[PDB]
RNA sequence: GCUAGUAGGUGGGGUAACGGCUCACCUAGGCGACGAUCCCUAGCUGGUCUGAGAGGAUGACCAGCCACACUGGAACUGAGAC
RNA sequence: CAGAAGAAGCACCGGCUAACUCCGUGCCAGCAGCCGCGGUAAUACGGAGGGUGCAAGCGUUAAUCGGAAUUACUGGGCGUAAAGCGCACGCAGGCGGUUUGUUAAGUCAGAUGUGAAAUCCCCGGGCUCAACCUGGGAACUGCAUCUGAUACUGGCAAGCUUGA
């Protein structure tokens, strides 16, 4: 039901009296592929026991996303620390065209064609951050009729 | 321009059957369809999403038997053309007169149709045609050649076809060895294994 | 008709001649912001009347010197 | 003097001539004033194989053009219709 | 100096709204009553009025929709050192349709649909989401 | 920058110097081997890496590498030069081509001959 | 900072033709930080390559325009050439 | 007509980057675009087996744009990362509160002329296909002129008081 990708491990350390300590991070997306979508971040000793305290927090952490047939409502900006990201919708058999970490979101959110940019720091776990923020920023037509007070008609009419 | 060494090999890394043989016996039982070729073949391979790419468009490219060169032409004609691009592809591939024939059963497999067309004994709306990337129309009848419908390997293949699925969009009359392309071929009516939107998801890295 | 252009005197030393600034608005071709552009003309001014400062009215002609091809209509505004 | 001629185009061993007027002494794929058809001499059946504009033809020859052999050929198959 | 009342008054709606704000209210011109009548009827804003005769003074009533203020973005494009106009055939879609951009035309300030169907370009005063 | 400083002085773009320059935008050039002799790389590295002082048909006087295991190449030997530094060794930014002019292939390649000018075995 | 045929005017001459094109006289002007003058590089365009675009780079082949013809200078003939 | 008969190579395989083992060597020989590799159990050097990618080509070098939002118009920055003149006055320049009228320069609309052909793009046609050739259109985002629109900007005239 639930589609999880793992985005990036990484091995990070600190020192202490008798040397340096590892430990790893992993982080990963979560998606049902139908609008929803969540990202955790896990720290161990080990790498498996990251990932799965990373999934762990993901499935807890998801938001909704409002998708038009498989891609975005409008152009959206994303921005978070260092990463700012730029997505748009595409026509269908177009793919999704953005990087890897961007993609890896989008897939398990269930955009099928975008187009996407990321500029700035290109941190995974920034820019993930960021791809959340704008497809959770994203807003529909209904939303804005009914903000609006107007109807989905009046908003997409002539 | 053409490949010319072991057959199985390419659908062992492919990891599926591609329709390399004729179809008699049964790939398990002449190969290691399950085991990838080569000495370190029992690996897993963890492939990255690159790798997960170029497998995709390796195994439509073994499919159909075209080269790179040719394929990304196929492609940029494909973005050219109206409409889904990973759809076209797949219709501009089946519209090529080697597998327009090995679907009309005239050829065992697409290499056999492919040397029925190089070899002259394929006619299109009544003239040869000997190139196997030619592109067939709806309408047009592909027939067998007068002096090579005494060829046994191609009642071989007429009764290797109907062992098959039957494509709806061509109508194929096996007694006088002759067919109409009734149509371009729908996504529906293709394969469900072939996941065209990694091959153009790999032609925009 | 004929084409025209209208200007302002900032010379008129010479006998018989004027120096024409006639000023265009014009958008810039890479940061798009209009901006200003000055055409010096000189111009063929008979009974030399014009002076300098005044707002005046011109048309191309045949060649009359080696740096006049345009001569004065009239005088919209005097200073 | 102004002309009416035909520049070769196409490709090697299947001409295409383009119908131009054109001041003579210019070179023969070279300035024109006016194209005014074509001729395919290579030309498949049910093709159009030959098509010129008889009025403006016409309107250059009345202002003094003068036309080749070729041309004038082609003119008169045109007109035998 | 103040040479911008436009970008001002725009400004004075982000803030306000970004405040919580149930009115704004700000020195009144013919300009920024005819935005205002824009934005109203575009439901951007609840309610405008003009109050006072020798110094008007403009009041535009927000609106809130579920806690949320309805102005999501409000910016200036054109701007004094910087003015854009656009023909009919190039006027700017604001998110996809889903927003206006306030444009001046020769027939008066209106949203960019609005010249499009009249046919006409102008100055691209505003995006408003 | 505003639009009005842009207008005054637009911005300019930074201009790239070639890393072979002596090559003067040429695939490659000819030179007369003036000194051939060995170098020590800088650390980490260890070696007796192969050079060549040459002077080329420009008037460029360089110093390449001789790639592969074994050379013919002495003084006054006219060889081929390419572009392409040896990261280790303190300017040497050149590779002589082996199998072009004096400079002969290297013995017993089997693998990646074309790199180094080793014709087909007859096996 | 540059310019004395230099900027303009009158008259004569000259050209197929307007014109400091040229000559005599008079006026003291003319250009220039919206970059004159000087120095370096360069045939120009339709286009070409790249780029999502905006741009960036480029001007081989094909076509339009210009310039040159061992180097410097000159005219003759001619509808047209220096 | 005859007979599979006359016709396959090049680069790569530690990560980026698709593809792994053995033997030889032992900071040597050597590799290398970068990170780096080589010190006696080297998937990084050299050979072999196996594999990957292209294929009558494949690699290398040179050169341009890209990735580079790394000159940022679209589309960047300046407390501490590079970056606010030591502080001012002020010419040129840029910018300009509010109302009415007028003008129509900017701006907008339409029309006309031009924007050579070829090239690019779309729909077709002919070479067995394709490259290639070719019909028509679209485009050439520009310039000029004419006729209109007057909200906004500019000019002109008259004001107003909230800036000064
Ligand atoms: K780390
Ligand atoms: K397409
Ligand atoms: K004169
Ligand atoms: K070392
Ligand atoms: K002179
Ligand atoms: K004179
Ligand atoms: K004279
Ligand atoms: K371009
Ligand atoms: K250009
Ligand atoms: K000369
Ligand atoms: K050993
Ligand atoms: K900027
Ligand atoms: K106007
Ligand atoms: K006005
Ligand atoms: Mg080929
Ligand atoms: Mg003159
Ligand atoms: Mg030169
Ligand atoms: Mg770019
Ligand atoms: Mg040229
Ligand atoms: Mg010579
Ligand atoms: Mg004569
Ligand atoms: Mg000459
Ligand atoms: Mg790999
Ligand atoms: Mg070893
Ligand atoms: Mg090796
Ligand atoms: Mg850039
Ligand atoms: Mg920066
Ligand atoms: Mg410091
Ligand atoms: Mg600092
Ligand atoms: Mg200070
Ligand atoms: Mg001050
Ligand atoms: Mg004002
Ligand atoms: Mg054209
Ligand atoms: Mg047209
Ligand atoms: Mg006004």
């Amino acid at each position: 039901e639930l589609q999880e990708k793992l985005i990036a491990v990484n091995r990070v350390s600190k020192t202490v009296k008798g040397g340096r300590i590892f430990s790893f991070t992993a982080l990963t997306v979560v998606g049902d592929g139908n609008g929803r979508v969540g990202f955790g971040y896990g720290k161990a000793r080990e790498v498996p026991a990251a990932i799965q305290k990373a999934m762990e927090k993901a499935r807890r952490n998801m938001i909704n996303v409002a998708l038009n047939n498989g891609t975005l409502q409008h152009p959206v900006k994303g921005v978070h620390t260092g990463s700012r990201v730029f997505m748009q919708p595409a026509s269908e058999g177009t793919g999704i065209i953005a990087g890897g970490a961007m993609r890896a979101v989008l897939e398990v959110a269930g955009v099928h064609n975008v187009l996407a940019k990321a500029y700035g720091s290109t941190n995974p776990i920034n820019v993930v951050r960021a791809t959340i923020d704008g497809l959770e920023n994203m807003n529909s037509p209904e939303m804005v009729a009914a903000k609006r007070g107007k109807s989905v008609e009046e908003i997409l009419g002539k | 321009a053409r490949y010319l060494g072991p057959k199985l090999k390419l659908s062992r890394r492919e990891g599926t059957d591609l329709f390399l043989k004729s179809g008699v016996r049964a790939i398990d039982t002449k190969c290691k369809i399950e085991q990838a070729p080569g000495q370190h073949g029992a690996r897993k391979p963890r492939l990255s999403d690159y790798g997960v790419q170029l497998r995709e468009k390796q195994k439509v490219r073994r499919i159909y038997g075209v080269l790179e060169r040719q394929f990304r032409n196929y492609y940029k004609e494909a973005a050219r053309l109206k409409g889904n691009t990973g759809e076209n592809l797949l219709a501009l591939l089946e519209g090529r007169l080697d597998n327009v024939v090995y679907r009309m059963g005239f050829g065992a497999t697409r290499a056999e149709a492919r040397q029925l067309v190089s070899h002259k004994a394929i006619m299109v709306n009544g003239r040869v045609v000997n190139i196997a990337s030619y592109q067939v129309s709806p309408n047009d009848v592909v027939s067998i050649r007068e002096k090579a419908k005494k060829q046994s390997r191609v009642k071989a293949a007429l009764e290797l076809a109907e062992q098959r699925e039957k494509p709806t969009w061509l109508e194929v009359d096996a007694g006088k060895m002759e067919g109409t392309f009734k149509r371009k071929p729908e996504r529906s009516d293709l394969s469900a294994d072939i996941n065209e939107h990694l091959i153009v998801e790999l032609y925009s890295k | 008709k004929i084409r025209t252009l209208q200007g302002r005197v900032v010379s008129d030393k010479m006998e018989k001649s004027i120096v024409v600034a006639i000023e265009r608005f014009v958008k810039h071709p890479i940061y798009g912001k209009f901006i200003k552009r000055t055409t010096k003309l000189h111009v063929h001014d008979e009974n030399n009347e014009c002076g300098i400062g005044d707002v005046v009215e011109i048309r191309e002609c045949r060649p009359l010197s080696k740096t006049k091809s345009w001569t004065l209509v009239r005088v919209v505004e005097k200073a | 003097m102004v002309t009416i001629r035909l520049a070769r185009h196409g490709a090697k061993k299947r001409p295409f001539y383009q119908v131009v007027v054109a001041d003579s002494r210019n070179a023969r794929n070279g300035r024109f004033i006016e194209r005014v058809g074509f001729f395919n001499p290579i030309a498949s059946e049910k093709e159009e194989g030959t098509r010129l504009d008889l009025d403006r033809i016409a309107h250059w020859v009345g202002q003094g053009a003068t036309i080749s052999d070729r041309v004038a050929a082609l003119i008169k198959e045109v007109n035998k219709a | 100096s103040m040479q911008d009342p436009i970008a001002d008054m725009l400004t004075r709606i982000r803030n306000g709204q970004a405040a919580n704000k149930a009115a704004v209210t700000m020195p009144s011109s013919k300009l920024k009553v005819a935005i205002a009548n824009v934005l109203k009827e575009e439901g951007f804003i609840e309610d405008f009025k003009v109050e006072g005769d020798t110094k008007p003074e403009l009041e535009l009533t927000l609106k809130y929709f579920q806690g949320k203020a309805v102005v999501e973005s409000i910016q200036r494009v054109s701007r004094p050192g910087l003015r854009i106009y656009k023909r009919k055939d190039e006027l700017p879609k604001v998110m996809a349709g889903l927003g206006i951009a306030v444009v001046s035309t020769s027939k008066g300030v209106m949203t960019d649909r609005a010249a499009r169907q009249a046919g006409l370009g102008g100055e691209i005063i505003c995006y408003v989401a | 920058a505003t639009v009005n400083q842009l207008v005054r002085k637009p911005r300019a773009r930074k201009v790239a110097k070639s890393n072979v320059p002596a090559l003067e935008a040429c695939p490659q050039k000819r030179g007369v081997c003036t000194r051939v002799y060995t170098t020590t790389p800088k650390k980490p590295n260890s070696a007796l890496r192969k050079v060549c002082r040459v002077r080329l048909t420009n008037g460029f006087e360089v110093t390449s590498y001789i790639g592969g295991e074994g050379h013919n190449l002495q003084e006054h030997s006219v060889i081929l030069i390419r572009g392409g530094r040896v990261k280790d060794l303190p300017g040497v930014r050149y590779h002589t081509v082996r199998g072009a002019l004096d400079c002969s292939g290297v013995k017993d390649r089997k693998q990646a001959r074309s790199k180094y000018g080793v014709k087909r075995p007859k096996a």
